[PDB]
């Protein structure tokens, strides 16, 4: 149970990155490829903090 | 003294790698912005542009716009992106009614003509054309729709001339007391003032970065290495990686390949169309064991 | 010109289960090896399609090409052995006063328009038999009596298409998913070789992205085109004188639904689970497995 | 004018 | 106070140039009621209209 | 000590869902009565993060 737990947290922590929390995307390099550093800055405001 | 964590083993990208397909015509700015004829708003037109360079500055001789407002995308980066099917909207309203062509707006044009869609991708022009589409008796070709018993969906075109019950009696079919013909005549003349004058508006509709892509910006490709930590652009995405050969078999409507976090770790190479795997370069973890920075 | 078909045998409709059927790729993304959770209009699990039957006996005839409600999306699902559904009707009230889309194989082109149809109230296609060359012709198309005002078309490069009125066994499947969403008309598709005499069989089979066409057109009902034979054996006029080669179509309907999708090893999606049939299915979903415990 | 005032699309004229 | 806001009559013979809705969407005008209603009107020039 | 504990977390999760979190509202249904679904949509990630 420890090594499951220790395992299905690392995987849930590795998961939690394709969520968007409220930004348009969870992709860096699609949002930094499609906007200029202020709105840029704003979405990767948003990733950073989920 | 002790041993301290620090960060991981990191990786500097050498040189730079732009991957667009190859496209040699320019898109068709003179048949869609210098137009002979444009559409009514009821009847907007929609047109299909595909395999084509949108180099805009060619614009600059002759555009003058006055309104240019882009949605989902800065315009700064629309000379490095790439756009997977583009539909251009043509029509021509009243100076006034301009701004009712943004999303989430309310009136005449907004409901009954034309409607943008609230998560819209794209780019609205409009520029003045009173020295093309007005005459000095009045140019009364260009129709809006006045009366509708429901606003239109988004996107949506209706082109319909039945008569408008605007009261309690039925029409029959036929125009009379309150009951009137949908499509009423724009009036324009040159004299008229600003806000009563002719605009024409072309919206841009495209979708980014998640399907392959046909027309792109004026980017010059360069020439694609393998087995290094590089910066790529790949039809307007780009990133850090090492890029690899790939066993993954794309299905012929797919582009992009996504792993367990949703970040993009295969691509398919836009002039060899050869499956490659992205893998970033940072990697390993480093410690510092130190008997004291005092002792030594 | 629009004839109006007679001699048709009236039975009471049937229905049948959908099982685990009308799933399409939701975007054009390759994930391989995973179990991807998204909502869509999607059709849902073991749900109770309707059943239209084209078949002589000789003795019922059913011919059945009745004007049904678009809804939210249209699973469509094609049971054929000789090439006799060839096409669709989408609109609001299917005359001249609206706008409609067209979809049909004319058994030469894929003819897909939108216009001011003045649509029969029978429209059907219809193949000759000749005794005196053995051979299958396309004779009428009785679709539409005008179109008139309009915009959208497309006819796709010709084909040389069989039209020979085999028996025996359903040998093709043929799925389709319709959508209207924002002025685009997402169709999605996939064709499965069968061997079955009748009901909609069981399975999986993911509906790989068609076409998206830019109509931008109010769609509440719609309506399948049916090709009928005409021969030396069925005599009489127009309205009487016809057969009906048997066919069999399945009518589901969209509805906003979360799925769990299962991509194997190459990028095809092999299974899926419908997060709103039963709380066993909703703890598979939260579980992100197909397995519990 | 494709209309007279009052009728068609020239409803709002005069 | 006690009417119907049914601003559609204002398409014939409006043509305004500037509508800035604030504390609400312009497409939610027609689901709602509306409590302590206020006109206030002036005339300025162009360039003050901002 | 340990039921009150309890009881209190309870009441105080119930009576956090009058917070505004930095949105213009609390109500969910008031939200989205007053915008359309994308200026809706920040007022609504403001009180779903809180
Ligand atoms: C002919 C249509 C081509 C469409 C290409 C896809 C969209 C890519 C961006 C194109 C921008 C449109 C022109 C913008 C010109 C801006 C000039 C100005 O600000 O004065
Ligand atoms: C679409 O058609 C139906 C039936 O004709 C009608 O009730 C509905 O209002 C139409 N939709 C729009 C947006 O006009
Ligand atoms: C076919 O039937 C419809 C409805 O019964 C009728 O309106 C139409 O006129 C008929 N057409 C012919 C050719 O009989
Ligand atoms: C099928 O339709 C196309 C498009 O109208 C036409 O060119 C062609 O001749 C038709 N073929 C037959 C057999 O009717
Ligand atoms: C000549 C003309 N035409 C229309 C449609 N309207 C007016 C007022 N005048």
């Amino acid at each position: 149970d420890v090594v499951n737990q220790n395992a299905q947290a690392l995987n849930t922590l590795v998961k939690q990155l394709s969520s968007n929390f409220g930004a348009i995307s969870s992709v860096l390099n699609d949002i930094l490829s499609r906007l200029d550093p202020p709105e840029a800055e704003v979405q990767i405001d948003r990733l950073i903090t989920g | 003294k002790g041993i301290y964590q620090t960060s991981n083993f990191r990786v500097q990208p050498t040189e730079s790698i732009v991957r667009f397909p190859n496209i040699t015509n320019l898109c068709p700015f003179g048949e869609v912005f210098n137009a002979t004829r444009f559409a009514s708003v009821y009847a907007w037109n929609r047109k299909r542009i595909s395999n084509c360079v949108a180099d805009y500055s060619v614009l600059y001789n002759s555009a003058s716009f006055s309104t240019f407002k882009c949605y989902g995308v800065s315009p700064t980066k629309l000379n490095d992106l790439c756009f997977t099917n583009v539909y251009a909207d043509s029509f021509v309203i009243r100076g006034d009614e301009v701004r009712q062509i943004a999303p989430g707006q309310t009136g005449k044009i907004a409901d009954y003509n034309y409607k943008l869609p609230d998560d819209f991708t794209g780019c609205v022009i409009a520029w003045n054309s009173n020295n093309l589409d007005s005459k000095v008796g009045g140019n009364y070709n260009y129709l809006y729709r006045l009366f509708r018993k429901s606003n239109l969906k988004p996107f949506e075109r209706d082109i319909s001339t039945e008569i408008y019950q605007a009261g309690s009696t039925p029409c029959n079919g036929v125009e009379g007391f309150n009951c009137y013909f949908p499509l009423q005549s724009y009036g324009f003349q040159p004299t008229n003032g600003v806000g009563y004058q002719p605009y024409r508006v072309v919206v841009l509709s495209f979708e980014l970065l998640h399907a392959p892509a046909t027309v792109c910006g004026p980017k010059k490709s360069t020439n694609l290495v393998k087995n290094k930590c590089v910066n790529f652009n790949f039809n307007g995405l780009t990133g850090t990686g090492v890029l690899t050969e790939s066993n993954k078999k794309f299905l012929p409507f797919q582009q992009f390949g996504r792993d367990i976090a949703d970040t993009t770790d295969a691509v398919r190479d836009p002039q060899t169309l050869e499956i490659l795997d992205i893998t970033p370069c940072s990697f390993g973890g480093v410690s510092v064991i130190t008997p004291g920075t005092n002792t030594s | 010109q629009c004839v109006n078909l007679t001699t048709r045998t009236q039975l009471p409709p049937a229905y049948t289960n959908s099982f685990t059927r009308g799933v399409y790729y939701p975007d054009k993304v390759f994930r391989s090896s995973v179990l991807h959770s998204t909502q869509d209009l999607f059709l849902p699990f073991f749900s109770n399609v309707t059943w239209f039957h084209a078949i002589h006996v000789s003795g019922t005839k059913r011919f059945d090409n009745p004007v049904l409600p678009f809804n939210d999306g249209v699973y469509f699902a094609s049971t054929e052995k000789s090439n006799i559904i060839r096409g669709w009707i989408f609109g609001t009230t299917l005359d001249s006063k609206t706008q409609s889309l067209l979809i049909v194989n004319n058994a030469t082109n894929v003819v897909i328009k939108v216009c001011e149809f003045q649509f029969c109230n029978d429209p059907f296609l219809g193949v000759y038999y000749h005794k005196n060359n053995k051979s299958w012709m396309e004779s009428e198309f009785r679709v539409y009596s005008s179109a008139n005002n309009c915009t959208f078309e497309y006819v796709s490069q010709p084909f040389l298409m069989d039209l020979e009125g085999k028996q025996g066994n359903f040998k093709n499947l043929r799925e389709f998913v319709f959508k209207n969403i924002d002025g685009y008309f997402k169709i999605y598709s996939k064709h499965t070789p069968i061997n079955l005499v009748r009901d909609l069989p069981q399975g999986f089979s993911a509906l790989e992205p068609l076409v998206d066409l830019p109509i931008g057109i109010n769609i509440t009902r719609f309506q399948t085109l049916l090709a009928l034979h005409r021969s030396y054996l069925t005599p009489g006029d127009s309205s009487s004188g016809w057969t009906a080669g048997a066919a069999a179509y399945y009518v589901g309907y969209l509805q906003p639904r979360t799925f769990l999708l299962k991509y194997n090893e190459n990028g095809t999606i092999t299974d899926a689970v419908d997060c709103a049939l039963d709380p066993l299915s909703e703890t598979k979903c939260t579980l992100k497995s197909f397995t519990v415990e | 004018c494709p209309y007279v005032l009052g009728r068609x699309t020239c409803l709002x004229c005069a």
